[PDB]
């Protein structure tokens, strides 16, 4: 059969016609905000469709809260028999805290699911001690570390959610290792990791930053090498660079919200939210160190992890994929019971 | 007139404008309307590079000038000059002397009586260009969207653009830019090598033909593109570096927001598994 | 192939075919060796207790 | 014909070409078998419980 | 401290210094390799040689060639046949106007390279770009459309004849002209046709009927050499500038 | 020796036959051995399914030793001894087959160019993977053997150095690696528009200037004021090729032996932007 | 193809058909067998007990 | 090949036999050698006690 | 190759395998004096004890 020759112009057309495919499939384009200096491309870069939905999510909206009662009455430390951490609270407050939780930590399973039915003073189930031991963290974070989280404030809504279980907790050994006897080892990487953003960095991070005091200071404070200084780190640069996935993912936002990518090391030149996120590492540690480990006994195996260990926080536990947990919505004001030790 | 063999060539045609008026040369230059309109640009743009390097305050280096662009505020409207209107200005013009640059080689080829391969592939840069400049911008509705004008700072903007998808390397468009510009570097060695080896065979051995030019590749990688293969692959490696470059850049903002290794999900979690 | 089928090499060429065969061969014993050293229990070098359960 | 073979040469390689075929899916029958008694490879509704 | 010097300089530094005084050493080289034709230079006025250095000039090369001889770079030798052009006062940069007919005179675009006055050759010596008719070890692939019987048009939509026979290169199997008999017989080099299959024509854009009548033929009408390849080529190449206007 | 139509288009046809020879047998098995050990590692590193093998196949890699085993010269095998082998293995097999394309440039009369060609690139990979890691002493410098693990180390090289960007030998690769594809696109868009002119023979207009040869010359030199013959543009592009890989691995030998960050560097020598200060009040918070 | 159908090697050239169904059945088998290791029951070399549930 | 087949190099060409051979040798060997050093037990460089577990 | 054998010379090329048996032996050298210099007990320019556990 003779060959037909190609029809430039009608090929022209019909690219043109798929450049039109292309924009109404692929995007009406994201939208910028400038955080830094011009030309450097500092700043966000968000679906405006995207970032609506995730402020309207149902997790975003924090409950809305009761006229809370004047704090001058009878105490619930003597109206009440086991209550060690909010013995300071006016039984009214104190029943207004418990229908709170409720709202925030198990609204589905209701008062029961951290009381006996039949006796709100029996320490039977487990979740109560684990209640407790959140009231007592969620103090704590409050009152010591306003550092991080004022002056929106934290309470059980900002890494419940609305359900028992965190949507953002970690355990040790949370991505399964590879490789059968001699070989395949993975070296707690190399593997399509939601931790690492998908990518075939060390998608078990959490442990040496979170729980770990390890170092993410890789970059050198110097241009030539020391002597006593290492002179290697490629390696343990993917550790620093799959935390800050981590930490990227967990805030929604790139690495230009915290780092000028002319020197990653520069505190002069990164924005002041890489102060709050230094102090949000440390609050996670502590987090970690103090409260949710030392709990792994009053969990059931049902809900340890792979190595045996109690479920930990992270920043995604409480930002949930925003900037700011609930893009910024005061908390703790309506519950001034929270926001200090008794 | 200059070389042994160019008085010959030095004839009249090949104008776009249809005219005698710029048809010359300046020493081994030939000018045309376009050479005019090159040399117009290219000294507005210089000098104004000039004055944004003496008014800057810091007192930069060579390495460290920098015309930045306007802010993303101002949209793709018009900014001070002293606050991105210079980056803008000196845009337009370098626009419009790449363009004048092109349609000069076009007009050099029509005198030559050769192809207009050399200006076709040219705007491959210059359409490289624009997207990063023009068109990117327009895209994300902004002129500060570009690169700045700096020997220095515009690597730290390619930086800080990487790092606004967390990880530029697991870019798909990325990846096939990169495959084929070390593609590019690998053919042009092989065939420069090839042509060197054939022009210069030693002490005592006769400068071989095609034969064996093809016989080298056939008996090294099992595969011998040709004489004219060669070219056309070549030129067919950058142009494809390039467009792909281009592409990985329209879809970084305009269509992708997000990092760029989650995009591979498409793969990982495909509906296959 | 068989004990009697002596006219393959009619249509194979033996110098080739023997090759072929060899360089297979290897490959699968450096599989199935490299299948036995990457698993506990028949990683000869490693000496694994036997019962590895 | 194409292939530059008689039709008797092809007769005769047809010959063993299925006698080694058979020969390779008994055995691979057998394989099966014995690879079933090993380990049923079929899940019930429960699974492999 | 490691890798330092100074307190400003250090070893990178020093390195990088190298490699500027290394690559300029190379691109010195590398212009050096550009001379090799063309230079030295002449004026634009009254052709006279200017002076290069003995350190911009390389000596001599000489390449060994296939066939036998040996050709050096630079050689001494200068284009000087007259061209038939003027222009209106010896300006430099002044370009030139052809006095009568530029294809046929080979000024501009048409103007071409006084090569070998022998045919190329192949390995064993048998002349490299002969007509399909005279070798059978050579075919035409039954995928591509065959261009022989295809009429001919040139840039001014005229029927000029119809292609009569293919001439391939043998060393690279590949069609370098078309013979095609005037409706006496030209050479169309290939790069300068387009095929159509569905009408079974090859145009040639840059050729009037006026141009194919004068184009230059081959002595021999199985046998071509450079210099007459090289003139047909350019012959075609100025009739882009110098036909259809 | 088949032919293949497809590729007859855009150039030959003929696909053979390949000549290996004692060296290229013996590069041939060092290679298998290496491909062998990686791929084996990819596929248990997913336990042997090849399911996941598909799923996963960009982010598998075979990784270098930790660097707790610093330049131990056979670490445990599944903790980077498989790596070191199959480097070993790799690196025989490369070098093999340069002295393959050193002997088939001198069986053929024609220069060792290539060959010469191939040698930058060997040693930007040498760099890359053995001299590096020999001199900082530590394995775990080197390059895993995966699609996304490598480019993971490519990036994290860059961070662990304070910004590649601002080592003057990166600066120099890229820009060779940019006029690779400069002068390839200029060459071969030159070599089609003067194809009219039997431009594509080069060598016989090497020996034997033509009206291609001029032509081209002429372009270039009224367009930029100056041009190259038709041999010395093939110089021009083998050492802009052969820049890209000496200048890469001049900047990996320097990375971390005498400079170790490369942001401080440029700081030092005023070579990195200074930016204004937006962010006014922002200091270490453990300092 | 069938035990009567002998005439189909005077369409496929038979030493080409045989290393191109060796080459395929030996594929084969290797993913076959493969895929019998990446699962916990069927991996004869790892022995997991046969209720991996 | 056994010690009364001498027919075999009028089929296989000695000289790249024995050089193809001799590549194979020296990789086996350095391969097995390598898997050696990557087992405690068989590091004699490294001298771990035999008594590995 | 044995002490009586000196029709070797007459299928290898003396120089040709002179070369490649030179370039064989110094890299194997170099290969095994890396060996020992990546040994704790073996790198003579590093003199740990020769006691290394
Ligand atoms: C080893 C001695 C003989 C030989 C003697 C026999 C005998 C006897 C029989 C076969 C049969 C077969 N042979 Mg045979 N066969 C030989 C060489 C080969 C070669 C080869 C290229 O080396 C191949 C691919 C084959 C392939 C085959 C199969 C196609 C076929 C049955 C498949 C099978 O048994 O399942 C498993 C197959 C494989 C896993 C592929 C490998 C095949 C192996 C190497 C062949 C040996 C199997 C044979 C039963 C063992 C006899 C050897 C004893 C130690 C003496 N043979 C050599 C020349 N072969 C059988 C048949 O045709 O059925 C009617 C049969 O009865
Ligand atoms: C093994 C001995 C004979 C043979 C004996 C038979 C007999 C008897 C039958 C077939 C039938 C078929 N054969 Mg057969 N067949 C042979 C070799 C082949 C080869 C090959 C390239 O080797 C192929 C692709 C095939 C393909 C096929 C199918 C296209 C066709 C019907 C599909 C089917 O029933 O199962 C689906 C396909 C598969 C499961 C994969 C196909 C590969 C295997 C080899 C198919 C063989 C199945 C057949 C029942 C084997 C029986 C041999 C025993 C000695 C009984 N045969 C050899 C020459 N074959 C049947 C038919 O024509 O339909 C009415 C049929 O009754
Ligand atoms: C070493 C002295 C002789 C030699 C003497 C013998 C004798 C005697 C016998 C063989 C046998 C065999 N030889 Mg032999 N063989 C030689 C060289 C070779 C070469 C080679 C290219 O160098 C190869 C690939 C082989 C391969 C083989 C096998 C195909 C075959 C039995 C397989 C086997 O034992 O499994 C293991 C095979 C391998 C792991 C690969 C092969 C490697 C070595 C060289 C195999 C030698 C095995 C043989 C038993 C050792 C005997 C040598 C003693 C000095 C007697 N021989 C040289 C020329 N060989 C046996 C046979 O065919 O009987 C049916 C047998 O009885
Ligand atoms: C060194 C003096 C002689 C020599 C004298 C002998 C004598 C005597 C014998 C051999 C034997 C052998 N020789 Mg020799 N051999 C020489 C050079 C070589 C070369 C070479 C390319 O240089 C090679 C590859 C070989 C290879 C071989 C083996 C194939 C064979 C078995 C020995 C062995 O253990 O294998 C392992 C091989 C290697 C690890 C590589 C081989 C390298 C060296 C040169 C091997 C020499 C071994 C031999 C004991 C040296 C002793 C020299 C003393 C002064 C006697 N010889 C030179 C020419 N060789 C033996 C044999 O044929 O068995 C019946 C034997 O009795
Ligand atoms: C000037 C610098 C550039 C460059 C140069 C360069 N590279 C080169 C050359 C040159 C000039 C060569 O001559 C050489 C070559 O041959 O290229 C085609 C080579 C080469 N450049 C290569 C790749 C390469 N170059 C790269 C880059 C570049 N190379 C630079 C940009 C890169 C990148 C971007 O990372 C890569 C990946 C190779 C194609 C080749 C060297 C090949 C080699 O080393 O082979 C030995 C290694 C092996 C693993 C052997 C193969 C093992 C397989 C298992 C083979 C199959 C065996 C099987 C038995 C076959 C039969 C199977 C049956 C079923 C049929
Ligand atoms: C498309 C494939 C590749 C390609 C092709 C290509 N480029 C080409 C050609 C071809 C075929 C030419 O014919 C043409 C040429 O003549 O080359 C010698 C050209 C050319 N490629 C050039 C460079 C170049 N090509 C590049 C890339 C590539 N060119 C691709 C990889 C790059 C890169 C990657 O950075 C550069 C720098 C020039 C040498 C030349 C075009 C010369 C030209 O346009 O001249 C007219 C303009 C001026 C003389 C100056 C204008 C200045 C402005 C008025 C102000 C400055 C603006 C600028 C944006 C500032 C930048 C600051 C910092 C970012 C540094
Ligand atoms: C009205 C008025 C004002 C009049 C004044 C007129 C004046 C002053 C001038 C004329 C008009 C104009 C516009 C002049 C231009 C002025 C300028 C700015 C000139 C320089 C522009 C320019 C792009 C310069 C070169 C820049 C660089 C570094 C380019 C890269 C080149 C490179 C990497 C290597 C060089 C390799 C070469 C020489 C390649 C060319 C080349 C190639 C590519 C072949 O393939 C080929 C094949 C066969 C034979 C020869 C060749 C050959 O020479
Ligand atoms: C199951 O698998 C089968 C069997 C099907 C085979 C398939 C295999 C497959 C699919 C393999 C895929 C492999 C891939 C994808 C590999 C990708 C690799 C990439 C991208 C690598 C990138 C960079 C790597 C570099 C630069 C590595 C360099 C390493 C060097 C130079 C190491 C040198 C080491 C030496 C010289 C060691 C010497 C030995 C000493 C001297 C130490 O001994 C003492
Ligand atoms: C788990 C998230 C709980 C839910 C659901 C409810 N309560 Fe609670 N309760 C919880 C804790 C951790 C404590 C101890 C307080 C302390 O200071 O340690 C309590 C205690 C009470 C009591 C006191 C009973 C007693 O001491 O005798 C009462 C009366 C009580 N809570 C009431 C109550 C109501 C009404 C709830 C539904 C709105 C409810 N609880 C849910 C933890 C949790
Ligand atoms: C705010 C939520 C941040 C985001 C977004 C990113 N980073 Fe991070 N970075 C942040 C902090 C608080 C610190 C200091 C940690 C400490 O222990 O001091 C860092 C530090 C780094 C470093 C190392 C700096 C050094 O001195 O070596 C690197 C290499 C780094 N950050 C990289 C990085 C990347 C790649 C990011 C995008 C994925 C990114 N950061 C985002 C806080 C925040
Ligand atoms: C100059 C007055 C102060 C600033 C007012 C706002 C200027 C920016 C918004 C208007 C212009 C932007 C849109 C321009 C479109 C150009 C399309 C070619
Ligand atoms: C490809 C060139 C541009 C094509 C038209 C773009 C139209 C959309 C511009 C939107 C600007 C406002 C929103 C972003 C700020
Ligand atoms: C001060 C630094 C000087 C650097 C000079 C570099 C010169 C490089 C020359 C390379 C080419 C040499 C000639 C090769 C011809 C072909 C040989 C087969
Ligand atoms: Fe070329
Ligand atoms: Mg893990
Ligand atoms: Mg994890
Ligand atoms: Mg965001
Ligand atoms: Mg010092």
């Amino acid at each position: 059969s003779p060959r037909a020759p190609v029809w430039v112009g009608g090929w022209f057309v019909v690219g043109l016609i798929t450049i039109g495919l292309l924009t109404v499939m692929m995007g009406p384009a994201g939208t910028y905000t400038q955080s830094g200096y011009r030309g450097l491309m500092m700043g966000e870069v968000d679906m405006a469709d995207e970032l609506a939905d995730d402020m309207a999510a149902p997790k975003n909206q924090v409950p809305a809260a009761s006229e809370r009662f004047p704090d001058e009455g009878p105490l619930a430390g003597e109206v009440y028999v086991n209550v060690p951490v909010l013995a300071h609270l006016s039984a009214d407050n104190f029943n207004r805290l418990m229908v709170a939780i409720t709202e925030w930590v198990s609204p589905e399973e209701g008062c029961n699911y951290c009381h006996d039915p039949d006796d709100l003073t029996a320490e039977r189930p487990y979740t109560k001690i684990v209640s407790r031991r959140m009231l007592e963290m969620v103090m704590y974070l409050n009152s010591q570390w306003g550092d991080h989280v004022a002056p929106s404030g934290v309470t059980c809504w900002t890494c419940h959610r609305g359900n028992p279980v965190p949507e953002n907790i970690w355990f040790k050994n949370d991505d399964a290792d590879g490789g059968s006897g001699a070989l395949g080892n993975t070296f707690g990487q190399n593997a399509a990791s939601w931790d690492a953003g998908l990518s075939a960095l060390p998608n078990d991070v959490m442990e040496a930053y979170l729980l770990d005091d390890q170092n993410l200071r890789i970059t050198p404070t110097n241009d030539l090498p020391m002597n006593g200084v290492t002179q290697i780190g490629t390696k343990q640069a993917e550790w620093t660079y799959g935390m800050m996935f981590h930490i990227s993912k967990g805030l929604g936002v790139n690495c230009t919200y915290c780092h000028n990518s002319q020197s990653f090391r520069v505190w002069e030149m990164s924005p002041p939210a890489r102060v709050t996120a230094w102090h949000g590492i440390q609050m996670t540690r502590a987090i970690n160190v103090d409260f949710l480990d030392p709990l792994q006994p009053e969990y059931p195996a049902n809900r340890l992890g792979p190595e045996g260990d109690a479920p930990k926080a992270n920043c995604a536990t409480c930002h949930q994929g925003a900037f700011k947990p609930m893009y910024g919505e005061n908390v703790i004001d309506d519950y001034p019971s929270l926001a200090a030790p008794g | 007139a200059m070389l042994s063999f160019e008085r010959k060539y030095r004839v009249r045609g090949g104008s776009l404008i249809g005219g005698d008026l710029f048809d010359f040369w300046v020493g081994p230059f030939y000018v045309g309307f376009f050479g005019v309109t090159t040399l117009f640009f290219t000294f507005v743009g210089v000098a104004l590079i000039a004055y944004g390097w003496v008014m800057d305050p810091s007192d930069p280096t060579v390495w460290q000038l920098s015309i930045a662009p306007p802010d993303l505020s101002y949209g793709l409207g018009f900014a001070p000059l002293m606050e991105g209107g210079l980056w803008q200005i000196i845009t337009i013009c370098a626009v419009g002397a790449f363009v004048s640059w092109a349609l000069r080689e076009v007009e050099i080829c029509r005198k030559l009586g050769i192809g207009f391969h050399v200006p076709f592939a040219f705007s491959f840069a210059i359409a490289a260009y624009v997207a990063l400049t023009v068109v990117r911008p327009m895209l994300l509705g902004a002129w500060g969207h570009g690169f700045p004008y700096g020997i220095m700072s515009h690597l730290d903007w390619v930086s800080n653009v990487g790092y606004q998808f967390l990880h530029f390397h697991y870019n798909p468009g990325h990846m096939l830019g990169i495959t084929f510009f070390f593609t590019t570097a690998l053919a042009l060695a092989m065939h420069g090598g090839l042509i060197l080896s054939a022009a210069n065979p030693g002490k005592g051995e006769k400068v071989k033909g095609p034969e064996h030019e093809n016989t080298f590749f056939r008996d090294t990688v099992g595969y011998s593109i040709g004489t004219l293969g060669i070219h056309r692959l070549g030129l067919i490696l950058a142009l494809s570096a390039v467009f792909w470059s281009i592409v990985c850049m329209l879809i970084s903002g305009p269509v992708w927001t997000k990092g760029w290794p989650e995009w591979w999900n498409w793969w990982y979690e495909l509906p296959i598994w | 192939m068989t004990f009697s089928t002596h006219k393959v090499w009619l249509m194979f060429d033996p110098r080739s075919t023997l090759v072929a065969l060899a360089a297979f061969l290897v490959v699968l014993a450096l599989l199935i060796h490299f299948l036995c050293l990457g698993h506990d229990r028949f990683n000869w070098l490693e000496g694994n207790p036997a019962a590895t359960k | 014909s194409s292939t530059g073979l008689t039709e008797a040469e092809a007769k005769e390689f047809h010959a063993v070409y299925s006698q080694s075929a058979a020969g390779f899916l008994a055995v691979c029958a057998v394989a099966h078998v014995l690879a079933w008694m090993w380990r049923p490879f079929w899940p019930g509704a429960e699974g492999w419980v | 401290m490691i890798g330092d010097f100074s307190s400003y300089m250090d070893v990178a530094q020093i390195v990088l210094y190298a490699f500027w005084i290394f690559l300029f050493g190379v691109i010195f080289y590398l212009r050096r390799e550009d001379r090799r034709e063309g230079y030295p230079l002449e004026r634009d006025t009254d052709g006279k040689i200017m002076s290069i250095g003995p350190w911009n000039l390389p000596a001599p090369k000489i390449f060994y060639k296939p066939q036998g001889g040996t050709y050096s770079a630079p050689n001494a030798a200068r284009d000087t046949r007259a061209i038939k052009a003027t222009r209106v006062g010896n300006f430099p940069g002044a370009p030139l106007d052809p006095t009568g007919d530029p294809l046929v005179d080979g000024v501009g675009p048409a103007a071409y390279a006084e090569r070998a006055d022998t045919p190329d050759k192949t390995l064993e010596g048998r002349t490299r770009i002969v007509p399909l008719r005279t070798d059978a070890d050579l075919w035409l692939a039954p995928e591509d459309p065959d261009p022989r019987g295809m009429a001919v048009v040139a840039g001014c939509r005229t029927t000029v004849g119809a292609v009569s026979d293919v001439w391939v290169d043998r060393a690279e199997n590949i069609i370098r002209y078309l013979e095609v008999s005037l409706g006496k017989t030209v050479l169309v080099p290939m790069p300068m046709a387009v095929f159509n299959d569905l009408t079974r024509t090859v145009t040639v854009k840059s050729m009037d009927a006026k141009s194919f009548a004068n184009v230059p033929t081959p002595k021999s009408a199985e046998q071509i050499t450079l210099r007459e390849e090289d003139r047909i080529q350019a012959y075609y190449a100025g009739g882009t500038l110098y036909a259809n206007k | 020796s088949t032919l293949s139509y497809w590729l007859g288009k855009i150039g030959d046809a003929q696909i053979g036959p390949i000549y290996l020879g004692a060296t290229g047998i013996a590069s041939l098995i060092f290679g298998f051995v290496a491909i062998e050990i990686i791929g084996l590692n990819m596929l248990a590193s997913v336990d042997w399914n090849p399911v996941e093998f598909l799923r996963q196949f960009p982010w598998l890699a075979l990784e270098p030793p930790g660097p707790e085993h610093g330049l131990r010269a056979m670490p445990p095998l599944n903790e980077g001894g498989w790596w070191v082998m199959a480097g070993f293995f790799l690196t025989a097999s490369i070098l093999l087959w340069w002295v393959r394309t050193w002997q088939r440039a001198k069986d053929l009369g024609m220069g060792t160019h290539i060959a010469w060609a191939f040698a930058s690139a060997i040693f930007f990979y040498l760099v890359l993977g053995f001299i590096r890691p020999v001199m900082l002493g530590s394995w775990s410098e080197a390059p895993p053997f995966g699609i996304f693990p490598h480019l993971d180390w490519t990036a994290a090289f860059s961070i662990r150095y304070g910004n590649l960007y601002y080592n003057p030998f990166h600066m120099l690769s890229i820009a060779f690696l940019y006029g690779s594809a400069l002068i390839f696109a200029m060459h071969g868009a030159t070599i089609l528009s003067v194809s009219r002119l039997g431009g594509d023979r080069e060598v016989e207009q090497i020996t034997d200037r033509g009206t291609a040869a001029e032509r081209a010359a002429l372009f270039w030199r009224w367009t930029m004021g100056f041009n190259a013959t038709m041999e010395s543009i093939h110089r021009w592009g083998w050492w802009c090729a052969v820049f890209v890989t000496l200048t890469a691995g001049l900047g990996i030998l320097l990375s971390g032996t005498v400079v170790d960050n490369w942001y401080l560097w440029a700081v030092k020598h005023g070579v990195a932007p200074t930016y204004p200060d937006v962010f006014p009040g922002v200091t270490d918070p453990a300092a």
